[PDB]
């Protein structure tokens, strides 16, 4: 019997990368933050509030000028904001109603957004003729889009419900490299800070890092039980959160490969919708179904603050590059930015 | 709120001497039939009509004082 | 299942290659991590708030 | 000599409705500030799911506000037997509570309409039932409630009243009756005939759409639709025949002054009943439904 | 009030989003929003060409009232991960085939399938509209094969109207929410007319109700 | 994009005529649109102003009154009309698109304009300076000033840089200062201080000889330089 042979063969592989980990933890974070002054209490206010979306807003996305927002909500539209005024720059009606993720691109000049109807569009903000146009819907996969993050103009990774990952070259709207392996519907993406590598969570409790170029996994990791919602990685890219539907966050660190911190606490009993960074690395954010964001110390596992102001589950969050604001969104139609 | 002020019911026949009557009155729309209170040394208040003889002529006289 | 045999080797074929990984020791890469934020600290204005001056959303 | 005709002098009256008046009305602006209150503030609360409905119970909340604001005034008036407040004064409370009365009125019209049209109508009424046609609607009735106070407005006057002093309409002389009739037509056609034949025509209506595929919460809404119309006709009907009664007062009576002086008292045991529904308002309309229950629970626990 | 011509145009232009957005969602509201659902290889395209790759949306006006029903077959995934973006839809229309008892056991499936639904917490104040669908082919079989192999414990003899009462109970039991939600159960074939108005009946019962809670009677 | 002026011609003193604009090839609903004059032989001289849905409108000081301005988006077209037409109204009249919303390149595209031959508190600015010799391949130096500072509590500067080639419309390069323009090559920049504004010109070509013009778009009325005219 050659499959029996060769599923003993992956027991004792997984047996030895378990005990190589094992090898690996000599000393926890909690052991060594231990002389690390908390950051206290973290007290922000709403400094904006963003009106215009009908519906439940599902996704955003800062620019990286840290003013412009792209704002997804299924009410069938996309809205670009600009933070500091509140004033709409651009309304996009789209094509079907049901986003679940949008992106905008790091040079301004795209926005992408996609859902249940298995495309991405990727839309041009700055023609000639002075208006929003869909510059090419990218077809392929077969299940709905999930996430979608560009690494340039003309290149964008998306992750699907049909399993698997995709890089997409804009021009050709060909699939460049597609990334298999979760057994589950993949949730969300996270790119490296220099776009080599990206990490993927799926409905498998797993979360596999993944080389771009070369197309093929370098790790995975595992430690969730149940599906993993939101991802994110460390400032420097060598470490990445993820938040699941068992009220957990899970901080884990490419280089050692084992999990290395948890979030959690006994009166949160809700899933994690969204996870995001502060510009050191210090702030872990969470968005959760109880309607709120919670701020945590992300080497000392303290709860450091609460951003309560959402009348529903803070469906979205996002930190700006230069790091001087937060913004949540939620089904309850509003967008909001903290301080 | 319907206070129920005083009313009148009968009038005077003769046309009124005021010299005895100090102060004079028109009565609320709560009455069924108009009247004029007059108010008199001796103190006893009488009733007339509006177009008595002498109640117009006298009220422009006995203004509020 | 011949399928089956395919997508077993497979499966063998990564977790191979998922074991030669050159790990670092947890309490380095701990300790890498905390220098990070400890680097960074003033530079990051959520968590030492700037003056309302400066503060592009006040 | 002049001894022939006297003033009736209804001390006893005074006395009657000193003791009745002021108590009574100190409850009836105090639960009827407290429900209206906390109506308004449920409302402009969400500003989200604010539609006809909501518009129309706000005004109706704004009307019974205007008028629970002219009661303090007469709870002073009835105690003291003395008016302390100017002309001027009397003009706004007489324009406040007409209006306040009428506007009232009105609104419970438009809310049964909104309903009959909600229910009857559902199809079309989604293309009809928007906050602008609300407010069109709102701001016509309170223009026909303010002019339907002009009679209160203009001739409202003050007069001292022999050691004490009194606030009345004063109706000119000649066309006393005729102007008490018209006044008294108002209130019983446009607040007895009109809104119970509303109430009628449109809640058959609701009660047989109702009643088709029947279940308990059909059966709750439709005992609900019984209580809100019994409710009304009974608070409102006796007035508006102690009304009538009271224009007429003089041929009906035999020996006048001496049951007019318990016309006068039914009047007033009357009118506070009239002005108990007021009272009663803001929870037929408000408390017993569902979603106010849930916005007020959300206030409380915030 | 220190702004700049171009902060001031910029502001207008805005506010003209504004007003089309509201003019969006004003029109979105007066929409009725179907959510289409079932086991596969049922009456389901049938149910669609009678009314007239991810998401299939499908338009239409009855009455003066517009129709749009969200067919989200053919998305092979976990159904838990985006069931809850259809939370707000005014119906799902659900097919169940009578012909599957004698086909695990199919309409077994059909059962799990809507007892997952029916009892989710998304749709918790959601009413259903179950089509029974192929009525005349379960008017063949029910001869050949007798619906005891579908149901141990069925008693009645083998003619339509007593089965098809057994299969609509059997169905409408499994509503754990008698009190919030209804089923409206109708029985179609293959070659109808009255479908529409039927899901226009149950649209309409549940616009009413909704309108009774909006104005306070419920 | 284009913009086809029509009307025009020779009109008597006191007398009235419509000019027309044609838009083609853009979202023209979404677009200000502005009239500006050139003299015979003078500078731009900024006319009127219709903002994207009619909102706002806008006329300059010597035109109120007997100028107005009108759009029909539906047919894609800009009206002018004019009363009491003076000997000071002959001019090439140009109708210039323009967007406003955050990073936006306002007067972005100039028409052709037509010929009308006829039978206080205002920022001014100044280009001290009407021609400029040079050569090509080598670095040149425009300069305007303000009467008041174009900078704001934004942060942003107001300073259009235009360029006008002999018989075409102008061209915009700067749009808020140093912003360079879409298609124009890289050779041009802008750099100022409040109040004094330089446009830098690298590697001369005979393509860039043409009259150069500093704008201010604080508030209205609008504001052109004289212009700087560069030679061979
Ligand atoms: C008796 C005098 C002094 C007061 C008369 C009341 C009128 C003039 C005032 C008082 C109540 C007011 C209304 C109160 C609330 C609403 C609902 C809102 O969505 C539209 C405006 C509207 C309709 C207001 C308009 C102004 C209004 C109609």
């Amino acid at each position: 019997s050659e499959l029996d042979q060769l599923r003993q063969e992956a027991e004792q592989l997984k047996n030895q990368i378990r005990d190589a980990r094992k090898a690996c933890a000599d000393a926890t974070l909690s052991q060594i933050t231990n002389n690390i002054d908390p950051v206290g209490r973290i007290q922000m206010r709403t400094r904006r509030t963003l009106r215009g979306h009908l519906a439940k807003i599902y996704a955003m996305h800062w620019g990286t000028d840290s003013r412009l927002l792209v704002s997804a909500s299924q009410d069938g539209k996309l809205i670009i904001w600009d933070s500091y005024t509140t004033n709409k720059v651009h309304a996009i009606p789209l094509r079907s109603s049901w986003v679940m993720t949008c992106a905008y691109a790091p040079s301004g000049n795209y926005v992408a957004c996609g859902g249940l109807d298995n495309i991405c569009s990727i839309y041009n903000l700055k023609t000639r003729e002075g208006n929003v146009r869909v510059s090419r819907e990218l077809a392929g996969h077969t299940g709905y889009l999930s996430c979608c993050r560009f690494l340039d103009d003309n290149q964008i990774v998306t992750s699907s419900g049909d399993t698997t990952c995709a890089l997409w070259d804009i021009e050709t709207g060909q699939q460049t490299t597609t990334f298999t392996g979760h057994t589950g519907d993949v949730m969300s993406l996270s790119l490296a800070p220099d776009t080599r590598l990206f990490v993927s969570g799926a409905c498998d409790a797993s979360a596999k890092l993944w080389d771009v170029r070369e197309g093929m996994c370098r790790q995975t990791f595992t430690g969730h039980e149940s599906d993993i919602n939101a991802i994110c990685f460390f400032p420097n890219g060598n470490a990445f959160a993820t938040g699941s539907d068992d009220a957990t966050c899970r901080l884990f660190d490419l280089r050692a490969d084992q999990e290395l911190m948890t979030y959690s606490h006994d009166n949160i009993i809700c899933g994690i919708t969204s996870v995001s960074f502060s510009k050191s690395g210090r702030l872990l954010l969470a968005g959760y179904d109880d309607f709120n964001c919670n701020v945590w110390d992300a080497l000392k596992a303290d709860r450091a603050g609460v951003l309560a102001g959402h009348d529903n589950r803070v469906s979205c969050l996002g930190v700006t590059d230069d790091g001087m604001a937060v913004a949540t969104g939620s089904w309850d139609s509003f967008l909001k930015i903290w301080n | 709120f319907h206070f129920a002020a005083d009313c009148c019911t009968s009038y005077i026949s003769q046309s009124i001497p005021c010299s005895l009557m100090k102060s004079y009155f028109e009565t609320s729309s709560e009455c069924s039939k108009p009247g004029v209170i007059f108010l008199t040394k001796k103190g006893r208040q009488v009733c007339a009509k509006p177009s008595g003889p002498g109640v117009q002529d006298c009220m422009k006289k006995l203004k509020p004082y | 299942n011949t399928a089956s045999i395919a997508q077993a080797r497979k499966l063998v074929e990564q977790l191979k290659m998922e074991a030669n990984i050159d790990r670092i020791k947890v309490s380095k890469a701990a300790a890498d991590l905390m220098a990070y934020c400890e680097a960074h600290a003033k530079e990051d204005p959520l968590l030492t708030p700037v003056p309302a001056s400066e503060n592009p959303f006040r | 000599d002049y001894g022939d005709a006297t003033p009736c002098q209804k001390v006893n009256e005074r006395a009657f409705g000193a003791q009745l008046l002021p108590p009574l009305y100190s409850l009836v602006f105090v639960i009827g500030l407290v429900g209206n209150i906390l109506v308004v503030l449920v409302l402009v609360q969400y500003k989200r799911l604010k539609n006809m409905t909501s518009i129309y119970l706000l005004n109706l909340a704004i009307s019974d506000l205007l008028f629970l604001f002219t009661l303090p005034f007469w709870i002073d008036y009835k105690l003291k037997d003395d008016w302390v407040f100017g002309d001027a004064m009397c003009k706004i409370l007489s324009g406040f509570y007409y209006t306040g009365l009428y506007s009232e009125i009105f609104f419970i019209i438009l809310l049964t309409i909104d309903r009959y049209l909600a229910i009857v109508h559902a199809v079309f009424a989604l293309r009809a039932r928007t906050v602008t046609f609300g407010v069109i609607t709102s701001i016509i009735i309170w223009a026909l409630a303010i002019l339907a106070s002009m009679p209160g407005l203009y001739f409202s006057k003050t007069q001292w009243e022999f050691t004490h002093h009194t606030c009345s309409l004063h109706f000119p002389h000649e066309s006393l009756r005729e102007w008490k009739l018209f006044q008294a037509l108002k209130l019983n056609l446009f607040g007895l005939v009109l809104p119970l034949l509303v109430m009628i025509i449109c809640y058959t209506g609701i009660i047989k759409i109702l009643l088709r595929r029947p279940n308990e919460k059909k059966s709750k809404a439709v005992r609900l639709i019984f209580v809100i119309m019994i409710i009304f006709f009974l608070f409102w009907t006796p007035y508006n025949l102690t009304i009538l009664i009271s224009v007429f007062q003089d041929f009906l009576f035999t020996h006048e002054c001496e049951q007019s002086r318990h016309l006068d008292l039914a009047v007033q045991v009357t009118e506070v009943i009239a002005y108990t529904h007021c009272c009663v308002n803001p929870v037929i309309y408000a408390f017993v439904g569902e979603r106010f229950r849930k916005y007020l629970r959300q206030l409380f626990h915030r | 009030c220190t702004l700049s011509a171009e902060d001031k145009a910029a502001v207008e232009r805005s506010k003209m989003i504004d007003r089309n957005l509201r003019e969006d969602g004003e029109k979105a509201a007066r929409e009725v929003k179907l959510l289409l659902l079932g086991a596969g290889e049922s009456g389901k395209n049938t149910i669609v060409k009678q009314m007239k790759t991810g998401i299939v949306e499908t338009h239409f006006t009855f009455k003066d009232l517009h129709f749009k029903m969200f067919d989200v077959g053919a998305q092979r995934s976990e159904r838990k991960k985006w069931i809850h973006c259809f939370e707000g839809v005014t119906a799902i229309i659900f097919c169940v085939a009578l012909s599957d008892y004698d086909l695990m056991n199919r309409m077994h499936a059909s059962m799990k399938l809507f007892d997952s639904i029916c009892n989710n917490k998304w749709f918790t104040d959601t009413s259903i509209i179950l089509f029974l669908n192929k009525k005349d082919l379960f008017e063949e079989k029910i001869k050949k094969s007798p619906l005891t192999i579908c149901y141990p414990e069925y008693a009645g003899s083998n003619t339509y109207e007593e089965a098809a009462a057994y299969i609509q109970c059997q169905f409408e039991d499994l509503n754990k929410r008698k009190d919030t939600k209804e089923i409206y159960t109708h029985f179609t074939c293959s070659t109808d007319t009255k479908n529409v108005q039927f899901v226009f009946d149950a649209v309409t019962d549940v616009i009413i109700k909704n309108n009774l809670k909006d104005c306070g009677l419920f | 994009v284009q913009l086809v002026e029509s009307g025009g011609g020779l009109v008597q003193p006191g007398g009235s005529r419509k000019l027309s604009c044609s838009a083609s090839g853009f979202a023209f609903s979404s677009f200000g649109m502005h009239w500006v004059r050139q003299a015979p032989e003078k500078g731009l001289e900024w006319v009127a102003y219709i903002s994207s849905g009619s909102g706002t409108i806008y006329y300059a000081d010597t035109v109120k009154g007997r100028f107005t301005i009108s759009r029909d988006d539906p047919k894609n077209t800009l009206f002018l009309q004019m009363t009491s037409l003076r000997s000071e109204d002959t001019a090439m009249y140009y109708c210039v698109r323009s967007i406003y919303y955050y990073g936006s390149s306002p007067f972005d595209f100039w028409g052709q304009g037509t010929t009308l031959t006829v039978s206080g508190s205002d920022i001014v600015m100044t280009q001290a300076t009407s021609s400029v010799p040079v050569t090509p391949g080598e670095s040149v130096s425009i300069s305007c000033r303000s009467s008041k500072s174009l900078l704001h509590s934004n942060g942003n500067t107001y300073l259009y840089w235009f360029l006008q080639r002999p018989g075409q419309s102008p061209q915009l390069l700067i749009y808020r200062m140093s912003n360079l323009a879409s298609g124009v090559p890289d050779r041009f920049s802008g750099s100022g201080s409040g109040t004094a504004f330089t446009l830098t010109i690298s590697r001369l070509e005979a393509e860039d000889v043409g009259v150069y013009y500093c704008m201010q778009h604080l508030e209205y009325p609008l504001t052109f330089g004289a212009g700087t005219k560069l030679e061979l």
